[PDB]
């Protein structure tokens, strides 16, 4: 996962 | 009922909030592997898959069925102190109870911090270049 | 601020219900040590001594100076689980925070269920007195 | 002190  | 406020300190809670939630058994990031790590369900049209930490508020997305939900909260947000929780909740004292909910607040103001800052500076760097036009004529 | 509820756990909302108490520095039953032992100021004009244990709701007035309130609840009131508390209140884990306060509204029903329980004799004994006379009757 |  990645950051918003 | 515990007051609604402490309610997201609650795995059940946190893992009621993955209604619709696309990875389920045989994937690492399952509804109650992402409640253990202390993300809560957040979807939009947009970003489906928004998973957000109720504790310091780091805001992930774009997750794989191998991503490891400790893992990815600890690659992103190091410093949150839920991570460093090893007790379940009813082991908790009360004083460190509260002490996490003091910390969780100053979480909370942090990010509104940190937007409040991203969306100044989207407008800053807008202005910047309007302006930056304009000197550039005679 | 705590849950409302919850407030007649913490020691010092305990103190402040003791405005009006007769029994200052010298004497056993001072504010500190009544509040201490469990109890809140609950005067009447009738009873302006009256206190209350906030957890078993036991009611005692007819303080003397020389009166330790630990040992006047344990002498009335032997069963109250507040007397075997040994933590302070930001000690307790929340597993025994909620054991205490599920045992505190069983306390609750229980004092209910007693005041009804005489309300009800007073009545049945002045009625089976009238009813005696007239069986007395030929 | 007595019970009320
Ligand atoms: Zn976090
Ligand atoms: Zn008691």
């Amino acid at each position: 996962a990645r950051t918003k | 009922t515990l007051p609604p406020a402490w309610q997201p300190f609650l795995k059940d809670h946190r893992i009621s909030t993955f209604k619709n939630w696309p990875f389920l058994e045989g994937c690492a990031c399952t509804p109650e592997r992402m409640a253990e790590a202390g993300f809560i369900h957040c979807p939009t049209e947009n970003e489906p898959d928004l998973a957000q930490c109720f504790f310091c508020f780091k805001e992930l997305e774009g997750w794989e069925p191998d991503d490891d939900p400790i893992e990815e909260h600890k690659k992103h947000s190091s410093g949150c102190a839920f991570l460093s929780v090893k007790k379940q909740f009813e082991e908790l004292t009360l004083g460190e109870f509260l002490k996490l909910d003091r910390e969780r607040a100053k979480n909370k103001i942090a990010k509104e911090t940190n937007n409040k800052k991203k969306e100044f500076e989207e407008t800053a760097k807008k202005v910047r270049r309007a302006i930056e036009q304009l000197a550039a004529m005679d």
